[PDB]
């Protein structure tokens, strides 16, 4: 169990490769509520204008 | 810009420690975009000293229609010949 | 709001529903795609005449 | 056997007996998770014995009546059924006694107050 | 904080060495409890060698 | 606990059903067939939808 | 031209042209008891050809409706992203293009055989359209007279001793 | 007649609404808030939970 | 047997013959009926119908054709 | 709609000749043609033969159509994917998947193929339906559904 | 013979297309949709085929700005075209003489309007 | 084929095959035709056996449906077609006779 | 007698009410029938109906 | 011999060409479209033998992953058989027909009413009918299937048969005193 701390030590940067990069698609504000297509739903993110 | 994870993680100087020493976290330096594989099969065998990276590439993806049409002429002529042969016999 | 227009939907597809199996030999006709292309040409002719 | 007490016996054995016995199995299996104390064995054994016996005694005579042509939703029936019906009712009351023991054990589980 | 069930990458697995020799043990021992074995006094021995081996 | 109360309710309805069927001649409802049918319907509905379904789900 | 000129559901330019709306309205004013078994056969063949045709017409009009709906949104193609506006405008415009198509007469051999046949079935159909569908017969009579058809039921009949039953639109004698 | 039967019909409507709420809540709880290793593996969960999710579907 | 019902669904249920015919409104259901013995069978209604669902009894007497003909000429023909 | 003279019921010799004709016609059915014994069977078989004939022609034309639709339509159509309407050469516009178009003209060639293969097949199908002839099987009045019996096909003795 | 113009593929179908210089010579003195689209296409093609990262990132910023400006131009186009379409629709149906002479048989059911089975719907025999 | 002699139509032989070929596959007349094949087993070749088989067909038709004494003796046309269904004793008789005609040996 | 056999007396009474309603007005079905114009063609719909049948001893 | 070896090698070559083209497609799908790869049941296909885990990996969604397949196939075949002859043919005739209406209705009904199982229901009647019960049910069946216009009586094994174990009433198959009675 590695108890990560709220710091910028080189020890924390050692575990930089054990995390998926954070997806930016859901960040910000969305101009589309949800896709009405059943084939591409809950897997694809909403498009933006 | 990285293609291989072992090159990406070998010696990285844009780590949070250094970037916090400067405290300027640019958007273009997101780790979501830093590394991306080649979409061509690449597996590992055991070489003479260490792991050897072997790439399995089978077919190209940039084929245009003229190649498909020229490679189909014998098949179309075979279809025509077989149908006419069936009609005659 | 488009819901109460279903009688047209039945009017189009029920006629497809009442087509028997081909090898029952009631008429021995399968005229789907033939009519598709023939009516494409016929609509070209009709629009040009109009 | 349609719309007769054979169907009633079938689905009552299934639903009442099996489903409620499995529910009680889960209740005793998760007694510490649900109540924070361990259950008492005496009234639990009494609950098990009486509930199971009541289920059998109450729903086997219903099979007997279903084989003899007893419709489902009639409150009056031919005289030749009463015998088994009485036995069936007896079984139900046995079941009820088991239910009592169930609640008793819960009370008995909080006098005990063990980890 | 959610609990975790860690998935292991197949490429990063290691050969089983935590008492690996016991995975089938129970199964075999359930089959050999009701098995009668021929004593070595009765098992034929020094049989002729296979010509090609 | 709500399911305990509803299960007691269903057990009471089943007790009414079994007391009407203890012997012929309608000893419980005394000739009122409609009340018996209401009791049977209520027993089935609250045992299925308001005892077992609440408990489990 | 085509290798299937024999087909009853086919036609050339100078065949009798009836729109689908006209065809259905004409069907609404006829009785099967008054038709010979040959006329019933013509009507049944026309029925199957026309059911396939009415099924297919929206498919014919879809490219034009798609283009018009795209041009109404603007000069930006937001594929998979402007689908909502595109298909609202489509559900509006495709009915209009289908209106233009379904009100457009199309020629057919069955159309020219049902109307212009010289037997009793043709006369029955012509008179039934003449009386129960005066406007449809007005258009159809103009078309038939323009195509060198000479029937008593036509409004443009110079050999008749009875006055026409409708307004005779101007035409070249 | 108007009475108990209408009570039963409208109570069944209400029970349908309650079941809708329940299955929506629990199905979305599984489909969204599952732990990182138990998102799709039916077998890993205890059998009562697999049964509950199947019955909710 | 052409089974039908005036108002609601009933069930002509003969346990001795092991048969049950559902009398459904608006449904003229045709059933074949064969009794291979001389027998007086009682029966009931096996579909919930109301107040007298319990007291809706049935009596069917299958007789040899001579006795059936005697009943038919004596009690059936005079209407 | 007149009527023909009804012959008297056949004698034993005529019945035997009819049986011989029926069995001889039965022997002629190929084992790979699975038509059951029925009144319309022969008629169906005839229909099937004609249908198969048409099928062959169609496919030939279809193949021919592909050839004729190769250089005449689809390749000149693919000449339209070289540049955009703004004059800038073709570049990849991704919908959802940001595929890496690393190869030379992967984006342009793939888009051209996506809009050309359906066009190729559609034009070939149109050519096949336009140029093949269905006249042999077409029956406007449905007069070819009449029952033909095996003994009527073959004359014996 | 036949292979010369049937098998010998044309040069243009193989190599990458070059820039059409005719379409960038005489440009209108406007920041209109055409010019903005031309700039956007130029920068997108460049960043799709350029090994130089500084120019690529400059073009990325300029492409975001052009995306915003083209969104504004498209909003104007959408407003004008759709308002014109709605007004034309309303005016057409204002001047169009709607056919109200359709058959009304569908609304009439004489067996149901006056129940033909009267006094027999309730069980009586 | 509850009224015929064989468990399945394939045991009937060539006569049952000809009966199947005589009528459309949904026509119940085939079974009656099959009964003809049963009546003319050892009788078709005998000159009086054929008459006996025809009489057997007449009796069979009279037993299946109510018939009148002259009704089966005044039939104008004994020929059958594919859509001839055994709705009348005349049709039953015609199907049975057609089955008798097709019984070689 | 066939119609009486196929129908119960209730449905027979309904159909007799319809028959009275249609016989008072003398409504022959051929006066209104047009659905044959919107029915698919069949081999049985040939103009020469008498010659479609093949007769064989 | 050598030709057989060449055929075997060619078959292996074809199989492996298909396999490796498919594997290239699957690897590209996993790298570029991770959610569709998971939905289709594709394993994480990136070789991480160098020790650095992949930046976008996922848990296997093995929805499809013997008896279940067999029983689903049997039920689906039964349902397709039912819809083939019971549902769809219901819509063929919906209006009164001028020509051969009874013929067309008979066709629709025959392709639905008469099923194959019925023949077996009497072809192996000894599996529950004793000799005397078989004789009585034989006379009963001959009476009940007396009506000629019944396509279900056709395609049903004959009642003019002796009991396989022993036959008491019937001495010969076709020695009767009445045509429509087995005695
Ligand atoms: C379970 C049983 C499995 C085994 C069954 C038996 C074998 C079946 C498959 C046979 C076979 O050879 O398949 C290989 C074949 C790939 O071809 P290949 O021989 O490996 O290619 C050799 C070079 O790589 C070629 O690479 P290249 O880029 O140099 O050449 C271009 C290439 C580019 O590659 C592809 O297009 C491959 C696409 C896959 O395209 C072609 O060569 C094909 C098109 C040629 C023109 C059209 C030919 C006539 C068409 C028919 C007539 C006209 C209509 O794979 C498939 O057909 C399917 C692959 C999987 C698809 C996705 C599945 C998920
Ligand atoms: C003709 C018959 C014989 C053909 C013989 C040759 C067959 C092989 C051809 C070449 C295959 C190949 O490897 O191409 C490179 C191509 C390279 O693609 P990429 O750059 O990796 O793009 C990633 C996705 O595949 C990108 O996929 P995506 O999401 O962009 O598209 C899905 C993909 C899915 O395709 C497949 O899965 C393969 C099939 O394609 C389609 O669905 C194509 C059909 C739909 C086209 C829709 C657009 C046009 C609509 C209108 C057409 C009508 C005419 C309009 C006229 C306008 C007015 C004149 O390879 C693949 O796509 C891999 C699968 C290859 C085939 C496996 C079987
Ligand atoms: C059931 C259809 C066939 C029978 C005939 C039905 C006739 C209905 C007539 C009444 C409705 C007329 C149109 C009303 C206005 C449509 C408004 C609209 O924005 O529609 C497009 C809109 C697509 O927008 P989106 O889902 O945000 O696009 C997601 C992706 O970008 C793109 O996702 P994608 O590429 O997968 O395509 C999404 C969508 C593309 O939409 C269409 O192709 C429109 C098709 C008609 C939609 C309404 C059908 C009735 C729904 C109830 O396609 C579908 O939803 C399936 C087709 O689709 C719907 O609103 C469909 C809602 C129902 C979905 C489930 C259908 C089962
Ligand atoms: C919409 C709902 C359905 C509407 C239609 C009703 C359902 C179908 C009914 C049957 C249609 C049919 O099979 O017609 C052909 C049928 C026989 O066709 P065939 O030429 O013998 O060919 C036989 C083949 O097995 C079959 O030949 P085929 O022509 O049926 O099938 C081939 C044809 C199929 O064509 C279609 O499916 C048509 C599609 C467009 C129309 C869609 C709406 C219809 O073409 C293709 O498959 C090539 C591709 C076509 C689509 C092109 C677009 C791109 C697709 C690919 C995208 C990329 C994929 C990856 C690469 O026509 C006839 O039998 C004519 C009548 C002859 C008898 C007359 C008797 C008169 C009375 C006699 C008394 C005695
Ligand atoms: C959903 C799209 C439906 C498209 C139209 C289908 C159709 O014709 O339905 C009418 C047909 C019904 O045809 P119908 O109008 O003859 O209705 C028969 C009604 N009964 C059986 C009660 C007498 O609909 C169906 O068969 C099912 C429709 C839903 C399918 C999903
Ligand atoms: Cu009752
Ligand atoms: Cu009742
Ligand atoms: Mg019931
Ligand atoms: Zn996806």
């Amino acid at each position: 169990l590695v108890r990560l701390r709220n710091e910028y030590s080189p020890e924390m940067d050692y575990y930089l490769s054990n995390f998926h990069p954070y997806e930016m698609q859901e960040m910000g504000e969305s101009d589309t509520t949800v896709l009405m297509s059943p084939y591409k739903y809950a897997s694809h993110y909403e498009y933006t204008q | 810009m990285f293609r291989w994870l072992f090159l990406y993680w070998y010696n990285s100087t844009d780590t949070p420690s250094a970037i916090a020493k400067v405290n300027l976290w640019s958007y273009i330096n997101l780790r979501l975009f830093k590394a991306r594989l080649s979409s061509s099969i690449a597996y590992y065998i055991l070489g003479l000293n260490n792991l050897e990276l072997k790439k399995l590439k089978i077919f190209y993806k940039n084929t245009y229609f003229d190649y498909i049409y020229l490679k189909s002429i014998p098949c179309l002529f075979l279809i025509i010949f077989f149908t006419n042969l069936y009609l005659f016999l | 709001s488009w819901a109460y227009m279903y009688p047209w939907l039945k009017f189009i597809f029920r006629k497809y529903l009442d087509v028997p199996y081909y090898w029952f030999y009631l008429n021995g006709r399968e005229l789907g795609i033939r009519v598709f292309f023939t009516d494409l040409k016929l609509f070209f002719y009709g629009i040009t005449n109009r | 056997m349609h719309d007769t007490f054979y169907v009633v016996a079938h689905f009552h054995i299934m639903l009442s007996g099996a489903a409620m016995t499995g529910i009680f199995s889960g209740i005793y299996y998760y007694f510490n998770a649900l109540f924070g104390v361990k259950y008492s064995r005496m009234f639990g054994y009494m609950h098990l014995i009486y509930y199971s016996g009541g289920q059998w005694v109450a729903f086997v005579p219903l099979f007997y009546l279903g084989f003899s042509g007893m419709p489902r939703r009639i409150h009056d029936y031919p005289v030749v059924f009463m015998g088994w019906h009485s036995m069936s009712t007896t079984g139900h009351f046995i079941t009820l006694v088991g239910i009592i023991f169930f609640f008793l054990m819960m009370f008995d589980s909080h006098i005990e107050r063990r980890a | 904080d959610p609990p975790i069930k860690p998935n292991n990458d197949f490429d990063l697995n290691v050969p089983c060495t935590w008492f690996e020799y016991e995975q089938e043990w129970w199964m075999e021992s359930c089959i050999q409890e009701d098995q009668f074995n021929l004593p070595e006094d009765e098992r034929p021995y020094n049989t002729p060698r296979n010509p090609h081996c | 606990y709500f399911s305990m109360v509803t299960g007691l309710s269903g057990a009471a309805l089943a007790t009414m059903i079994r007391l009407e069927l203890a012997h012929p001649g309608s000893p419980f409802f005394k000739g009122d067939s409609l009340r018996y049918l209401q009791v049977v319907t209520a027993h089935g509905l609250i045992m299925v939808f308001f005892v077992v379904v609440p408990i489990l789900f | 031209m085509d290798n299937n000129y024999h087909f009853w559901g086919n036609g050339d330019r100078q065949d009798v042209s009836l729109s689908y709306e006209d065809y259905y309205s004409i069907l609404d004013c006829l009785l099967d008891e008054k038709l010979s078994p040959q006329g019933l056969m013509k009507f049944k063949n026309l029925h199957e050809v026309s059911m396939y045709g009415v099924s297919y017409v929206p498919l014919y009009c879809f490219p034009v409706a798609y283009g018009i709906s795209h041009m109404l949104t603007g000069k930006v193609r937001r594929g998979h992203s402007g689908y909502r506006n595109l298909f609202s405008l489509m559900s509006v415009v495709l009915p209009f293009t289908c209106w233009y198509a379904y009100t457009t007469p199309i020629p057919r051999r069955l159309y020219t055989e049902i109307i212009c046949s010289n037997n009793a079935d043709g006369a029955y159909v012509r008179n039934r359209i003449k009386q129960q569908k005066p406007g449809i017969w007005r258009k159809l009579s103009q078309q038939l007279y323009n195509k060198n058809f000479r029937f008593p039921e036509l409004n443009q009949d110079l050999t008749a001793t009875e006055f026409p039953l409708d307004y005779v639109a101007p035409h070249k004698f | 007649g108007v009475g108990s039967q209408d009570i039963l019909i409208l109570s069944v409507v209400f029970a349908g609404i309650s079941t809708t709420i329940s299955f929506t809540n629990l199905l979305i709880t599984r489909r969204t808030l599952a732990m990182p290793g138990l998102r799709h593996r039916r077998v890993l969960m205890p059998f009562v939970t697999i049964s509950i999710f199947l019955t909710l579907r | 047997l052409i089974t039908n019902s005036y108002d609601i669904v009933h069930s002509w249920f003969i346990p001795g013959l092991g048969i049950k015919l559902d009398c459904v409104p608006g449904r003229s259901t045709h059933h074949t009926f064969f009794i291979d013995n001389v027998g007086f069978y009682y029966g009931q209604c096996a579909e919930i119908c109301g107040r007298y669902h319990h007291h809706m009894p049935i009596r069917v007497c299958a007789l040899p054709f001579e006795h059936f003909l005697l009943w038919w000429n004596t009690f059936g023909l005079p209407k | 709609g007149f009527e023909t003279v009804v012959p008297a019921p056949p004698t034993r010799d005529d019945e035997l000749r009819m049986i011989k004709a029926t069995e001889e016609q039965f022997l002629q059915q190929p084992r790979y043609k699975l038509y059951m014994n029925e009144a319309h069977r022969i008629a169906k078989m005839n229909h099937g033969d004609r249908h198969n004939n048409i099928r062959a022609h169609f496919w030939s034309n279809f193949a021919l159509g592909l050839l004729i639709t190769g250089p005449i339509f689809i390749i000149p159509f693919g000449k339209a994917f070289r540049n955009l309407r703004s004059g800038v050469p073709y570049y990849f516009r991704p919908k959802y998947v940001f595929t890496q178009k690393n190869q030379y003209n992967q984006d342009r060639n793939w888009g051209a193929m996506k809009k050309q293969i359906p066009l190729w097949l559609g034009l070939s199908t149109a050519y096949a339906y336009w140029f093949t002839d269905f006249s042999i099987n077409d029956d406007e009045w449905l007069e070819k559904g009449k029952v033909i019996y095996p003994h009527q096909t073959i004359k014996v003795l | 013979m036949i292979w010369k113009y049937l098998q010998r593929t044309n040069r243009g179908n193989i190599i990458q297309a070059g820039l059409q210089h005719r379409k960038f010579e005489n440009l209108p003195f406007k920041q209109n949709f055409d010019n903005l689209t031309k700039a956007y296409d130029l920068r997108m093609w460049y960043i799709s085929n350029s090994p130089h990262e500084a120019k690529n990132l400059e073009y990325v910023n300029e492409l975001e700005a052009l995306h915003n400006e083209l969104n504004y131009q498209n909003s104007r186009q959408f407003l004008f075209r759709t308002v014109s379409f709605l007004l034309g629709w309303a005016l057409f149906y204002q001047f169009y003489e709607l056919p109200k002479t359709y058959d009304w048989q569908d609304t009439q059911e004489p067996k149901h309007q006056v129940p033909a089975y009267g006094d027999l719907e309730e069980g009586g025999d | 084929m509850a009224q015929t002699a064989h468990q399945n139509r394939y045991q009937g032989g060539l006569c049952y095959a000809q009966c199947n070929e005589l009528f459309s596959f949904w026509n119940p007349s085939i079974q009656q035709c099959w009964k003809g094949c049963d009546f003319g087993v050892g009788r078709v070749n005998d000159p009086e056996g054929r008459i006996e088989a025809q009489q057997m067909c007449k009796r069979w038709a009279a037993e299946l449906y109510w018939t009148y004494k002259g009704e089966l003796d005044t039939i104008k046309d004994l020929r059958v077609h594919a859509d001839m269904y055994p709705t009348t004793p005349q049709n039953v008789y015609r199907a049975c006779l057609a089955g008798v005609r097709r019984q070689k040996f | 007698y066939e119609a009486q056999y196929a129908c119960q007396d209730d449905m027979f009474d309904f159909l007799m009410e319809l028959a009275y309603a249609r016989r008072a007005a003398d409504n022959f079905e051929s006066d209104f029938a047009s659905h044959e114009l919107t029915t698919l063609p069949t081999f049985y719909d040939t103009p020469k109906a008498a010659e479609r049948k093949t007769y064989t001893y | 011999e050598e030709r057989y070896d060449a055929l075997r090698v060619q078959r292996r070559i074809w199989s492996m060409r298909f396999y490796y083209a498919r594997q290239q497609c699957l690897y590209e799908l996993f790298v570029d479209h991770p959610d569709l790869a998971q939905w289709t049941g594709t394993y994480p296909k990136v070789d991480s033998s160098h020790g650095f885990p992949f930046y976008s990996t996922y848990e296997m969604y093995r929805d499809f992953q013997s008896f279940a397949q067999w029983i689903t196939l049997v039920c689906g075949i039964y349902v397709i058989h039912v819809i083939y002859n019971y549902m769809i043919p219901y819509y063929w005739v919906s209006t009164p027909l001028k020509n051969d209406e009874f013929t067309r209705l008979r066709m629709k009904d025959y392709i639905a009413s008469t099923v194959l199982e019925e023949v077996y229901g009497i072809s192996y009647a000894e599996w529950g009918w004793l000799p005397h019960d078989f004789a009585y049910n034989r006379m009963r069946g001959l009476a009940g299937y007396m009506h000629p216009d019944d396509p279900r009586a056709m395609c049903t094994s004959t009642f003019h048969r002796k009991h396989k174990y022993i036959e008491h009433e019937v001495e010969k198959v076709g020695d009767y005193h009445h045509m429509t009675y087995p005695k």
